[PDB]
């Protein structure tokens, strides 16, 4: 429905990225295409998926200094230890998530807002990812040249 | 007409969750993992680390590189002398080698022993050096714990009160004796009429030698084994006794048979016996028996200003020879020791007893300028907090923590959509 | 002003999201009315609201194996560690308030998107939250139908 | 027309700050809270832990469970005896139970001790058996702290050097004597003429008893108190003295008046005091009076493998018969040791003594799964990381901390309104 | 290209806010200006920098009681705390940074939608910080009016 | 047209990541900093904290405030008297003055010991005071590492048994003698034909003294040091020795010549000798040759309820007089012990050894309402987590820990331009 929302699709049904469109007739009955040539959308996924290796090349370089003299295990500590570590992980994790999803939810917006200068004015913003063209003066190859496909 | 971009997901993928913004993904990948865990001994310093060593760590050894299980650069960190040991130095029996051990470093590797085993037959009456060798490095290890450097002591300052006394030899120690405990004899006591006086002693424990400063000293209160009484009075009237006391007067060790009950084996004839012990400097006394008296001699200095655990290396000989393994079992009791064992036989190189492929693995690490952790389940390099399995201790550095695999969150990879509000 | 702006209010006056209208005879005047049918903000609070569990489980779940033989109180080290722990605890309220602020502005969004589709595209967009409305071919049940007050 | 959807706040509203966006509310709640705190015993692994009781954990008993203070389940994890203490099976009292306590636990609940109290009467020359009996518990915590296990060893190998001597029986102590120490006497010394010689004993404290490894023992070296020399030399020549020598020959105790001052009580005639000590595994040598030998003839062997702090209970009768607090004041002054009192009279369902309402719930907790944490204030669940309080050491497990309610932050609630920029 | 992009440039040349113009003639050529009154920006930088010293003061107000009677500093043990200190407080500096990015972007918006509102409904929004207006009824004071440059 | 905004940055800006959004900058402003540390004395609770000294704090000296190194209300919380010194207290010798130190303080602060250093001149048959008092004050600081409380116990509960024994003088002590040790002496023991018996006594630790709880107790154990069995059969039959037991018996002090060696210097003459031990309340024994007793008179009562690591201030005199630096060397050996040391000499406002601008600028910090950590560096407030070098041990409070300026991440400043997305 146009970036600020994600739908579920049954069986088989590809997920991700697509073009869709409404009304003509009155009423209308949607459609929902097969793809685009979203060529952006895949090499910033790739860009912001090896960003998130600083954040844990830091956490990785942190290692606390010990010395044990004793001789047996000390199972409850050694292992409280570890527990707290993983949850500074689970904090760092939870950060980087989030960090992704907003970088890419960005990216989405540069991407749109190129599509909304390529047909401008004719383009006509309904919200992010969303246009209201006028079927009267753009044709087809209008369309196809603001949206490519 | 209403041209959107569409955003849709599948069964396939799943919706991870982030402060400020969730995440669809079909794929995850983990967001770290374990370190490898290397068995053997290294050193997370390489500038501040000894090893005190044999012919295996001794580079002037004439079929070096052959006869050693480390390459020359870990050689010249090593205090060695083929032929020698820690206890052949603080004895000095009769014909052995007898090298100086000293050094400093906070990390430390003892790769040593193994030439004073059973295979060696020294006697001197010993009772059971297998015992002494375990007792002795025992005090050792316990004093190299907190020390950051060791050297032996080759000379005590001694002096004996009597003035008939002389110096003690037996046919069981090369017709001579040990250079430490020192045995002074008066050939008069005789249990027809002549029975001599009390013998006197001191021993002092210096507070240094050379270069080295001495808190502790690793020293052997000796005394002898007698069957019973009677089997004493063979020698000596009276009772037997040979007792250590502090300056202040405190009795400190020896054996005092006139509380004490005898504990000799049948038949065997006298023995010595040899425990160590750790003393502070300073000047200690002696009385015995009239017609035998045994003197400290030598002593392993010591300090107090710190150090890591210690790694100590099995030294064994290969399967010809009479070995024992006093020096892991000294090990294994004594907090802060890490001991490096081999899980196949001793086979040389140079010849049966210098220069093993096996060894040469374990002692590898010495060796490597990345280790960041030593532990008794072998050493680290720095790439992750995490280990699969403990690291047993006794360990030091910057050491990992055992996790469970499927507590080490994930991150979405592949193909991915954010999500964010309610959306609905 | 619209969904960018927060604005106070005096004395008695109800708190929240209302509708607000401008201009008409030129100049116009304002005008603030007395709640809508927001009956998807009121849901969302409240999953939003029950979504923050999650974070606090796992703070809750996350206790240090310790032991002690000693026989009277360590109070300073003991205080020392309360302190740490609520240090933590006050960086994750801080990422959970935020993370109910960020989703809650984006529902915000996805309403004030779906309002746009509604009376699309006599709505136009004025940021988010705001619109304008051609009083000429949008008479008052057009009005009432895109936006229901 | 401009339309808007717009946003606004009263003076009930108060902004909470957030990174990455604020978020204005009229109420607040707080993120999390405390613990409750259960005062009793408890355990946090329920397949590792160990009691040792009396009837009131003994499932054999035949009111039970009427006389028991708590349930089967609990009662199958104790290791009781009717009448028993494990001071009485130290000792072996004539016509006391005499129950060999032994188990492993790396938790562990002493919940005994009351059957050997004041109001049992035993004489047999005590000089004060309540002082022996806080000095007794007192060397078990401490040993039962650092090891897994426990068991007495009801039976020393020992040896006494006098042919003549024979074994010794008193009307104080029901015309015999204890099993422990054993009593040797020899009838003809007699201060007339007869005066007999120094005798001699040794006693081993064994390496294991059973499956018990043992690296430490708690043995009792006792001896006897006399009036003044003249009193003492009622009975014996000379000064009266019994000491104690490891193997080597150091004085580990007993009472040699020959330096030492006398301590007994005008006419009261003798008396026997048995302070215990913690020794390790080996032969040990008595020297004695000639007329009263005493030797250690049990012990209580401990490893030395790690436990956690121990839990020991009120262990007193009904207010008609004479307690002693003595376990309590042994485990207050003993480091790693939680006590467990009551704030009631013991009030029991079988008889006075057996079956205390106040009991069963204290020690209920025997008893739960969920238990994370056990310390001196009571036992807690893993709910949230915080209690009210402090809970007091001892302690070990997940252990909540103490913080002000205040300090515990609070999240937004009711309705509420996002915040970001500074919308000016 | 508004608010969405940031762009580099070269040699000299001013880094900040620019106002920038497009087509014209068919086709255009683009202009970019020297500065605005971007007067709001300024003061909410100040605003925003300043609301950091609460989280530094937080971690400030933290030092973990201690307790030691050894001679000899404990180094390894010493610098592995600090790491362990650095650690936190490099967590806290991004989610500071992230903090002022993301207060900033939205008074940034929140600039854009004065301007829209100023001008309105002739300015029509071509994305956050992004206009289309009809050069045939705002002649060049209705722009200077709306955009004031 | 299209109108828009546009964002551009320089090669002057530099790229700030965030977790939610990036921020160009051209300058950066660190995040925090180090926090001062200053040097000398200082306390984290004004209201547990206790002072003990001389004429230095003392408020009632004349030349108040000249002659004081603190002001008023720091000299309010000194226990303190013109002339005084814990060791002269200690002993008691003839003519000084004789303070009854005690008070109650986690905190600790010691200055004082000047009054007693070699300008004092004391004689006494001492061997060498200058020992005595490092070993007495080393025992004092260990002892008050872990007690709440101290005070002096000015008489000792004890008991002699000779009835002939009288207390003795000497012209080397002004023709009298020490209030602690007692000297008592038989006139009759002489080395012709009289030689006299073994003396013997008791001396008790208390538990407590007035409202002072006492779990361990300071005190010496002295014993005479003649040149050889020969000079001392000077004065006594046989070989000197003077003995200390516990109640059981065991040997704690003293110097038995029968064992241990003779350790005086040549024709000095008699000397005495007086180590400081730390003893358990009680009673004790003492046994000595006939014609010399020596008997402990007072100790200094400690609890063990705990404390801080404590603060102890160089004691000595202006440039013209002897002094030595004892307490320091005490101080330095005893963990727990941070001493406060001055650069320059000192010169006092009152007359030449009271009132020095050094010494109130280092004590000043006592002082302070904000002190949060104090260590063998100096103290500091709590501006920062951070310090530019180490703190040195000893120390406690919320101390500062050491990192390199570089390690402080920083945060973008002057005109900023927020970045999020790829931009491409
Ligand atoms: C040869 C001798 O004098 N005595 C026999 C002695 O029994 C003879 C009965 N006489 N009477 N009565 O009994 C013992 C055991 O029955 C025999 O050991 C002893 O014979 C020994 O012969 C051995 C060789 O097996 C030795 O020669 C030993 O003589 C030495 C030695 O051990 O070498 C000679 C040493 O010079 C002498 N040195 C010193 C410093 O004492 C040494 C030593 O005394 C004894 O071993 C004492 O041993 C100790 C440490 O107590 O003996 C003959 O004794
Ligand atoms: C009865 C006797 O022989 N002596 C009187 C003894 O004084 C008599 C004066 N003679 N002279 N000279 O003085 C003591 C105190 O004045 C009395 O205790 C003693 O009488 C005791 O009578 C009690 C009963 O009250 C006992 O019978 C005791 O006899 C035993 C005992 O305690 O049962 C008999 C035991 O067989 C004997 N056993 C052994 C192994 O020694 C036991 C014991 O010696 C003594 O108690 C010694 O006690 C110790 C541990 O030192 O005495 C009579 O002594
Ligand atoms: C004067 C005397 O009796 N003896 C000479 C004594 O040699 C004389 C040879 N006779 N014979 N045989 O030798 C010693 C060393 O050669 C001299 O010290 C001693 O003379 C001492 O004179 C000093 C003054 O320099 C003292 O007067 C000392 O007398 C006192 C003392 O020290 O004041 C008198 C004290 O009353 C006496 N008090 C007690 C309680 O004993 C004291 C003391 O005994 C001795 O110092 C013993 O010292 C100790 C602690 O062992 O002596 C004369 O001895
Ligand atoms: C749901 O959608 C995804 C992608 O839209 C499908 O993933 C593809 O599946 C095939 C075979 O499994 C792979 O060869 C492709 O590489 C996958 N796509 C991508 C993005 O690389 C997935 O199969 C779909 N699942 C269902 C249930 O149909
Ligand atoms: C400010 O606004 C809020 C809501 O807009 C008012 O809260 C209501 O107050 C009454 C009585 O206090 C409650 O019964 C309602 O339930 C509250 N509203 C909500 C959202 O549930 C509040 O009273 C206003 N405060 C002032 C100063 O007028
Ligand atoms: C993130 O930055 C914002 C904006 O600078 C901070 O919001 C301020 O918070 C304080 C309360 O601590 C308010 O009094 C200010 O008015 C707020 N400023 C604005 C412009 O709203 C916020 O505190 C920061 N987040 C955190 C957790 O520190
Ligand atoms: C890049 O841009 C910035 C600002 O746009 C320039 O910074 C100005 O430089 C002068 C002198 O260095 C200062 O007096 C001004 O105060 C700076 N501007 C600001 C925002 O205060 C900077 O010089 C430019 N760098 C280059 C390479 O031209
Ligand atoms: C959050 O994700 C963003 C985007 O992937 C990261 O921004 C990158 O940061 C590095 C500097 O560490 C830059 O060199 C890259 O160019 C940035 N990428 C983009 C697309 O701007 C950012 O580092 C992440 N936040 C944190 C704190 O790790
Ligand atoms: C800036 O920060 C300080 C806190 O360090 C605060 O007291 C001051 O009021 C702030 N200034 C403004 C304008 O908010």
């Amino acid at each position: 429905f146009g970036l600020l929302f994600v739908g579920f699709v049954a069986g088989g049904v590809a997920g991700g990225y697509f073009w869709g469109r409404s009304n003509g007739g009155g009423g209308g009955a949607s459609v929902s295409s097969t793809q685009a040539g979203f060529d952006k959308i895949g090499k910033d996924i790739q860009q912001l998926r090896n960003d998130t290796n600083a954040a844990i090349e830091g956490f990785n370089g942190r290692i606390a200094h010990d010395e044990q003299a004793i001789k047996n295990l000390a199972k409850e500590i050694e292992d409280a230890r570890a527990e707290a570590l993983v949850g500074e992980l689970g904090i760092i994790r939870s950060l980087i998530v989030a960090n992704i999803s907003m970088n890419l939810k960005e990216s989405l917006y540069e991407l749109a807002n190129q599509i909304t200068k390529r047909g401008g004015g004719i383009a006509q913003e309904a919200g992010p990812g969303c246009w209201y063209v006028d079927s009267e003066n753009c044709d087809a190859s209008c369309k196809e040249y603001i949206f490519n496909f | 007409e209403l041209i959107c971009i569409v955003q849709r997901v599948n069964e396939s993928f799943s919706l991870h969750s982030g402060f400020g913004g969730n995440v669809y993904s079909m794929k995850t990948e983990p967001m770290t993992g374990f370190t490898n865990v290397t068995k053997g001994a290294s050193v997370i310093n390489q500038k501040d680390w000894i090893g005190f060593g044999d012919a295996r760590t001794d580079l002037t050894n004439d079929q070096f590189p052959a006869s050693s299980d480390v390459p020359l650069a870990v050689a010249k960190k090593f205090r060695s002398l083929s032929g020698a040991s820690l206890m052949l130095s603080a004895f000095g029996p009769p014909g052995k080698v007898d090298y100086l051990y000293q050094g400093c470093g906070k990390e430390k590797v003892f790769y040593e022993g193994v030439n004073w085993s059973p295979e060696a037959g020294i006697d001197c009456f010993g009772s059971n050096w297998t015992q002494t060798k375990k007792d002795f490095y025992s005090r050792i290890y316990e004093a190299a714990r907190s020390s950051t450097c060791m050297t032996l002591v080759n000379s005590l300052d001694t002096k004996i009160s009597s003035t008939t006394a002389t110096a003690g030899t037996a046919s069981s120690c090369s017709s001579s004796w040990m250079k430490s405990p020192l045995w002074y004899a008066e050939s008069s006591v005789n249990p027809p009429q002549v029975c001599g006086t009390e013998q006197s002693a001191t021993f002092t424990l210096p507070t240094s030698f050379g270069i080295y400063k001495c808190n502790k000293h690793v020293v052997q209160l000796c005394y002898f084994v007698y069957e019973n009484k009677a089997k004493f009075n063979t020698f000596g009237c009276g009772d037997y006794y040979q007792n250590y006391y502090d300056g202040n007067g405190n009795l400190i060790g020896g054996m005092d048979n006139r509380v004490a009950a005898y504990r000799g084996i049948a038949n065997a004839g006298v023995k010595i016996e040899c425990p160590s012990k750790i003393l502070n400097p300073g000047t200690y006394s002696i009385k015995s028996t009239p017609r035998f008296l045994l003197v400290p001699k030598r002593s392993y200095c010591f300090d107090t200003d710190g150090g890591y655990p210690i790694q100590v290396v099995q030294s064994e000989w290969s399967a010809s020879r009479r070995s024992d393994n006093a020096t892991e079992e000294a090990c294994l009791q004594t907090e802060g020791c890490i001991f490096i064992k081999k899980t196949t036989p001793y086979v040389g190189e140079a010849a049966d007893n210098a220069g093993d492929i096996e060894m040469r693995q374990l002692l590898s690490g010495l060796g490597n300028n990345d280790t960041v952790c030593v532990s008794q389940s072998g050493y680290t390099k720095g790439e992750t907090p995490f280990v699969k399995d403990y690291l047993s201790p006794p360990k030091y550095g910057r050491c990992q923590l055992k996790t469970d695999s499927g507590r080490i969150p994930t991150l979405p990879s592949g193909l991915i959509i954010p999500q964010a509000g309610t959306d609905s």
